């Protein structure tokens, strides 16, 4: 009726061979689901999806999991739809794999529940919202000198050691609690070791009851890896479209996405570009990233973590993909080393959205401002380690914009103590320009601290 | 000066609000009018779509065969 | 349709045709007629990468030789702007250089199969009046290299596997066909005189490599010589000619030349150092070396009457005797007090008398 | 030779009609193999070779097709015939196909979804077929029939105002576009005898493009930099001055993002610039071979206006976007590459699109069309392939850094294309750059003489302090020549260089209000007015103005 | 003086503004009418397709037979 066989197998590849005119269609998913029928067999539990039409009622796929164990003459089932995962609200506090099934050990999705395919194409020209907006995250150095878009991207430069995993419960946090929204995480070629302590982390902080997580591991074949980040975008787009939220995407490396695809295209045996990557890499990144924008209902804004190859930051894969960023934040290790949280570098930080016509005149001319005098307190560092008249001024007033910049977190509080704030972008410009104008020059350093707005300083002096 | 140019900019921002909620008002008007004629046209037109739809058939290929006809586009729409 | 037409395409001359002496060829430039003359009837190229100033160089040319040639001359524009053929007839029907001079165009917009023989269609036209008129003639090639690059895009599509950095198998058969028929045999002779482009500023690239063999005069342009301003771009160190002997050009003209490109080749082995420590770290001779050094690497340039429209100055033509002698005063210290700034854009040393006097000094 | 038909055909109909099927066709036998199909009620279904004659089933689809007296009662139904092919591989965006025996190079064919595509090689028994659209819709046994066109574009005045995509389809969905009139995509350029000098000024509205590197109405300029300095607000900017000048623009978008494009369209209309402008985008999520075919159909849509007398503008956004495309796509076809693993024909690409903007002489009418390609650099590496691929191709360049440097930014055919005011004020202005430019490099720490200490430091710093500007404010040309006639002449040199901006806006003011001779002066003549009163006024402003 | 200048200049941006809003709005209205229009068109040629099926459905087919061999051999002609 409408079954296949099997004719080759090439490790991760598969040819199956239909009927005439019964050919499944490009990107769908059929499944393998054989019981021993002797001694001399094994069983089979597989997913496929169709890459090619090659002619003589031949398709040619790629395996979501191990081939072992294939006999040819299998019987195969054509589903008629790409990969279908299940959206909605059941989706949140679990944790799926590529095909949608959940890995957690917490019983199975019913079959009732509605289900939504991972390839689709971008919303249209006539659908995106006109204007530009703000994302007021809460924190204060995020907020003044890198400002974040509603439906932009962002570059994390971090690392490990540098508090990462805990800047991404703060965001959240503060989204949830503040706007709202819900949150998606996907990682793309994950060591199990630490999907397994982020899961743990977030289970403790309680951010868990808000999010929804995906895992495509490092020991996937590479079309699995290939299509993880898809099951997080189509499990956020339901919350964009069908309720109207600002819903936060997290990719734990876009590196290791093109370099599945790069794997994948070689497996297909096909013609090389430049540095070895493959032909289509711009159009695979392009129909990633088309798809988090900002419509007339909601919007999905995605911070991504990117891995820079040899350190050449005009490789292939780095500049495809900072041609659609719009911000970055840069994490760095000595100014964790003074205990300052979050450790952002305050003048390697860029965005866009500093500009007067976006943030207004005052924002703008007070982030200015702090920039070029922690940028005069950097230069003064080899004469300091009484020098000129205005320096002792510059470096009295530097000392405590620099400290200013950090600030307790929802999530410190379980190993601290201390409550955690949210500080309004209005807020935090106020207190730099008056800082900045020096009405509070009269107080300790160390009152200016972890502490949220401008009173908690003058509470902590006044205490202390 | 500033506060001359801040009271100018807040009345213009005012007008321009006032013209937008205006003409939200009378598009509010305009779908109200285009859904009560578009379902009115839908009963006349339908009633003269079936009647040009006699025609079409008998220009492709009179009284009885025309009731016959609406007495089976009344069925199918039922 | 009565006239005489002849084929395309035809063998080489022969072993026992050809003839071999060397004539001097004046230009009225400085750089060239100093450390590369022309030979009269051999071949000459100006290598250059994109917009270092072949085109100038080649209008230059054309003003002052194609008029004091007095016999025929051939124009073949291959794979270059439009808008530059238009300007050079203009400027040709104006000078009234037409009535002996031929041109042929395919340029830019032209498919591959017309790039490939367009310059076998001009040479054609030259190769009748030297073997039945017993002239001689001259002939200009806009751009060499398009042949080559027409000629690897089309083997591609006749099935061909692909040779190094994807040029076809056929590269250099090519070449020799072409360039073997640009000779001066017992009868005439053929004045050739190519602009060769040199891809992403990469001479080792296997086009001009190979093109590199068959020339008896060369003129490479340096970008980074362009971008301090010095015009024109020639590299003083790459560019050779066979007419540079001692007697040929004579013995104080070959003298002059050499000390100029070994102290040139001095001052270029001390800028690392410089670079890195500066030049309070050297010995009074390395200083007396790179101060003549500065003044003849701007003493090498010139004014061109092509380029009054961008500058404004007239432009200037100097003869052979006054380029050696000016030189020869350069290396003598003679003129070691003036500022290394009068050197630049003058024809002859009394002009940079003139404008250091203006100066101030 | 098979027919569809309601009621199995009489053995003599049947007979009938292969026999005048065999005289017409040319064969001297023919035999029908006759169908049961009960769908086609209206009437019979033929299909020979790769031909078919339609019923009349079709007919009342056909009757949707018209839906455009009352019809002219249902209009007439006739035997509409067609040539077909069958798919036989498809993958990655190529297709391959069977049939199509009487098809052009380069012909326009539609699958049975409805998607286009064209005609590339045709082999002995095959057709390459690339797919503009979306191709996950096709599969192998599919139908596809041919158009009897060559690739061509819609074309006319209707297009102004619009957004659309290369194949002309609107995409910002106000309505269907009412043209009449149709341009192949490729064609041919005019001729060396159809051009003339361009001796007429595009002016952009930027003083420092409009003073140092200066455009005319027909050449190819290329704006080159690195990601991330702004070239798009320079192509917007320059569209936005042609309000008065009697020129139509293009903005043709390649890879870029629609959001962005979004936000662009915006600011056009908000300065009211979509009165004389057309949008033709592709965005980063569209196939390659719609990237591929955009420039060309701007250019097409833009020579439309050319050969009527009229003066275009055209923006390609990103060349090295759709240099990238043609090579996924020509890589997918399995053709050797060269350096950089772009094509041989990389060159051909860019110098066959960038060689039809020309001044047309006056014999052909006298039209024109200025072209601005943009090309994006990796750390400002002026000298790589792609770069120097289009530097050898237009007429100049402008690099901006990452701010033009005029050290590398040069323009051939400006300079004839300058008015004579600004051609008498702007070779003092280029000496004191230059002046500076290098002065800074060695003095900045270093005594020097009180001449090189002052008048080889202030007045170029007074002039980088002018050359400044600000984002959607165009400059006129009268007032862009007052204020560098004032600074070369040596006015501001006792002002501070914090107050520079300040001096120029409030002598806009005052010019505004009390320059009326001046400016109509200069509008009117093309040159400068008598010193003597402009020296006047600029004392009287002198007077007038508070300095800080 | 300058300020209020400034302050008119403003006014009457923010007046082209409105106006071109309320053009725009006015033009989504047509647009609107004529989608409106252009989908009971569309609902009425779906309609009148159908009927015309049954009609033709329910005529006789005896003569359209030799209607049918006639307008094959007129195509034929024709071709
Ligand atoms: N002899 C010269 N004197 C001054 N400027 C020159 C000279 N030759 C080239 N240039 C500069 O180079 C530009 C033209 O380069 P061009 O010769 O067209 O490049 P190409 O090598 O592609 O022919 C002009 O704008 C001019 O400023
Ligand atoms: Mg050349
Ligand atoms: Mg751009």
């Amino acid at each position: 009726m409408t079954r296949g066989r099997v004719i080759q197998v090439m490790g991760p590849v598969v040819d199956v061979k239909f009927e005439n005119g019964h050919l499944p269609a490009i990107y769908n998913a059929l499944k393998i689901q054989h019981k021993a029928r002797n001694e001399n067999e094994v069983d089979i539990d597989l997913t496929l999806e169709v890459a090619l039409h090659l002619g003589d009622d031949t398709v040619r796929t790629i395996a979501m999991a191990s081939t072992d164990g294939l006999i040819r003459g299998m019987e195969v089932i054509d589903t008629g739809a790409p990969i279908s995962v299940p959206v909605g609200e059941v989706t949140l506090g679990r944790v799926f794999n590529v095909l949608g099934e959940p890995i957690d050990l917490e019983g199975d999705i019913p079959a009732d529940a509605r289900r939504d395919p991972i390839h689709r194409p971008a919303p249209k020209f006539e659908e995106l919202a006109t204007e530009v907006e703000i994302l007021e995250t809460g924190i204060k150095v995020v907020d003044l000198l890198a400002p974040y878009i509603k439906g932009g991207k962002i570059g994390l430069f971090g690392g490990a050691g540098v508090g990462k995993t805990v800047l991404i419960q703060e965001l959240i946090h503060n989204i949830a609690q503040e706007h709202g929204g819900i949150s998606v995480f996907a990682g793309v070629g994950e060591r199990t070791r630490e999907g397994n302590d982020l899961y743990h982390e977030m289970k403790d902080s309680g951010v868990i009851s808000k999010t929804a997580m995906v895992f495509g591991q490092m020991n996937e074949p590479p079309g699995a890896r290939m299509r993880v980040a898809l099951t997080g975008l189509t499990m956020a787009e339901y919350f964009r479209d069908e309720q109207g939220q600002d819903v936060l995407l997290f990719i734990d490396n876009i590196f290791r996405f093109t370099q599945a695809g790069s794997e994948v295209s070689a497996l297909l045996g096909r013609m090389p570009s430049a540095v070895g990557y493959q032909p289509t890499l711009a159009t695979e990144m392009g129909q990633l990233q088309e798809r988090i924008t900002s419509t007339a209902k909601g919007s999905i804004t995605s911070i991504q973590a990117i891995y820079v190859p040899a350190d050449d930051y005009t490789d292939p894969a780095p500049a495809t993909t900072f041609s659609h960023l719009d911000a970055t934040t840069n994490l760095e290790r000595k100014l964790a080393e003074m205990g300052i949280y979050p450790a952002v570098d305050p003048l390697a930080s860029t965005s866009r959205a500093l500009a007067p016509e976006i943030v207004g005149e005052e924002h703008y001319q007070v982030a200015r401002k702090v920039q070029q005098t922690l940028q005069r307190y950097k230069e003064l560092q080899d004469i300091i380690a009484e020098l000129s008249d205005e320096d002792k001024l510059v470096v009295h007033r530097a000392r405590r914009i620099q400290f200013f910049l950090s600030q307790n977190f929802h999530v410190a509080e379980q190993f601290t103590g201390q409550p955690g704030s949210y500080v309004p972008v209005k807020e935090t410009v106020r207190g730099f320009k008056e800082i900045l104008e020096g009405k509070y020059d009269h107080l300790p350093e160390d009152a200016f601290r972890l502490v949220g707005r401008i009173e908690e300083v003058v509470e902590k002096a006044k205490a202390m | 000066i500033e506060n001359a140019r801040k009271l100018a900019e807040e009345q213009k921002e005012q007008i321009v609000a006032s013209a937008r909620a205006e003409a939200e008002r009378v598009k509010e008007t305009a779908k109200k009018e285009i859904e009560r004629e578009k379902e009115q046209a839908m009963a006349a037109l339908r009633e003269q779509v079936a009647s040009l739809s006699v025609l079409i058939a008998s220009k492709v290929i009179x009284x009885x065969x025309x009731x016959x006809x609406x007495x089976x586009x009344x069925x199918x729409x039922x | 349709a009565d006239a005489r037409r002849d084929p395309i395409h035809r063998p080489a001359p022969k072993f026992e045709e050809l003839a071999t002496e060397v004539e001097i060829l004046e230009t009225g430039i400085k750089v060239v007629d100093l450390l590369a003359p022309y030979i009269k009837g051999g071949k000459i190229g100006l290598f250059g990468g994109a917009g270092v100033g072949k085109t100038v160089l080649i209008q230059e040319l054309i003003h002052n030789i194609a008029q004091e040639h007095g016999g025929i001359s051939v124009f073949a524009g291959v794979g270059e702007r439009t808008r530059e053929g238009n300007d050079l007839y203009h400027e040709m029907k104006d000078s009234g250089v037409i009535s002996k001079t031929a041109m042929v165009f395919g340029q830019m917009n032209e498919p591959p199969g017309a790039r490939m023989r367009v310059a076998l269609t001009g040479l054609t036209m030259a190769e009748y009046f030297r073997d039945e008129q017993g002239q001689d003639v001259l002939l200009f090639i806009d751009n060499i290299f398009r042949f080559t690059q027409a000629g690897s895009e089309v083997s591609a599509l006749l099935g061909r596997m692909p040779s190094a950095v994807g040029y076809q198998p056929t590269l250099a058969t090519e070449m020799g066909q072409l360039q073997e028929r640009i000779t001066s045999t017992a009868k005439g002779s053929i004045t050739s005189i190519q602009a060769i482009y040199v891809p992403a500023d990469d001479y080792t690239d296997p086009a001009p490599a190979t093109t590199f063999s068959h020339l008896d005069a060369t003129t490479n342009l340096e970008r980074k010589l362009a971008e301090m301003g010095i015009y024109p771009a020639v590299d003083p160190l790459a560019s050779t000619s066979r007419a540079l002997a001692p007697e040929i050009v004579g013995e104080e003209h070959y003298q002059v030349a050499r000390k100029v490109q070994q102290t040139l080749q001095r001052y270029k082995e001390l800028q690392d150092i410089i670079a890195i420590l500066g030049m309070d770290e050297l010995s009074d001779e390395d200083k007396l070396v790179v101060h003549r050094a500065r003044r003849i690497q701007f003493f090498l340039s010139q004014n061109f009457h092509v380029a009054e429209q961008f500058t404004g100055q007239p432009g200037s033509y100097v003869p052979v005797k006054e380029t050696v002698r000016g030189f020869k005063e350069i290396l003598e210290g003679k003129y070691d007090h003036l500022p290394e700034d009068a050197f630049r854009l003058v024809g002859r040393i009394e002009e940079v008398v003139e404008k250091a006097k203006a100066m101030g000094v | 030779a098979v027919a569809y038909s309601a009621r199995p055909l009489t053995d003599e109909e049947l007979r009938a009609l292969s026999d005048v099927f065999a005289q017409k066709v040319g064969k001297q036998t023919l035999e029908i193999e006759n169908i049961i199909d009960p769908e086609l009620i209206g009437g019979v279904r033929l299909r020979i070779g790769n031909r078919i004659y339609d019923g009349s089933v079709s007919g009342q689809l056909e009757r949707i097709r018209r839906q455009l007296k009352q019809q002219i009662e249902n209009y007439e139904s006739q035997i509409q015939v067609s040539d077909v092919g069958t798919v036989i591989q498809v993958g990655d965006g190529i297709a391959r196909a069977h049939g199509l025996d009487n098809v052009m190079s380069g012909e326009l064919v539609e699958f049975a979804n409805g998607v286009m595509g064209m005609a590339l090689n045709l082999e002995e028994n095959n057709v390459g077929i690339v797919i503009l659209g979306p191709y996950t819709g096709i599969k192998e046994g599919d139908e596809v029939r041919r158009t009897g066109r060559i690739m061509e574009v819609p074309v006319g005045e209707a297009l102004i105002g619009r957004v659309v995509n290369p194949l002309g389809q609107p995409v910002d969905g106000l309505g269907p576009v009412e043209t009449t009139e149709t341009r192949p995509i490729e064609s041919p350029a005019p001729g060396v005898m159809d051009r003339r000098s361009v001796h007429e000024p595009l002016q952009t509205g930027i003083k420092a493009i409009d003073a140092l590197v200066p455009i005319g109405r027909g050449q190819r300029e290329l704006i080159i930099g690195d990601r991330q300095t702004g070239k798009t607000s320079v192509a917007i900017d320059t569209i936005i001055n042609q309000k008065d000048q009697n020129m139509i623009s293009i903005y043709v978008a390649i890879g870029q993002k629609e959001s962005t494009v979004r936000t662009v369209v915006e600011t056009l209309r908000k300065h009211g610039a979509l009165d004389y402008t057309i949008v033709v985008t592709a965005s980063a999520s569209q196939p390659a071979p719609l990237l591929f075919l955009a420039p060309y159909a701007g250019v097409a849509m833009g020579e439309y206006f050319m050969y009527k007398g009229k003066h275009v503008l055209v923006v390609y956004d990103d060349l090295s976007k759709q240099a990238a495309a043609y090579r996924e796509l020509s890589l997918l076809l399995r053709r050797p590459p060269g350096r950089e693993a772009y094509p041989g024909d990389i060159f051909y690409l860019h110098s066959r699109l960038l060689e039809r903007a020309a001044k047309l002489s006056d014999a052909k009418g006298g039209g024109s069309l200025t072209a601005l390609p943009f090309v994006e650099t990796q750390a400002g590496d002026i000298s790589a392939y792609i770069p120097t691929n289009v530097i050898s191709i237009t007429d100049g360049q402008i690099f901006l850094q990452s701010a033009i440097n005029a050290g590398l930014s040069v323009s051939r055919v400006g300079g004839a294309a300058q008015i004579k005011a600004m051609k008498k004020v702007a070779g003092t202005l280029r000496l004191d750059l230059a002046a500076y430019r290098e002065l800074e490099a060695f003095a900045q720490f270093g005594s020097d003489l009180d001449k090189a200490t002052q008048a080889k430091l202030a007045r170029g710093a007074r002039t980088v302090e002018v050359l400044k500007q600000d984002l959607h404010q165009p400059i006129p040309v009268e007032k862009q020549v007052l204020i560098i006639y004032a600074l070369t002449r040596g006015f501001l040199d006792d002002i501070p260089v914090e107050d520079v901006r300040r001096f120029e806006k409030e002598f806009y003011l005052f010019l505004d209000q009390n320059g009326q001779h001046l400016l109509e002066h200069i509008r009117t003549t093309k040159d400068l007015p008598n010193e003597d009163d402009l020296n006047k006024a600029i004392e009287a402003f002198k007077k007038t103005f508070v300095v800080s």
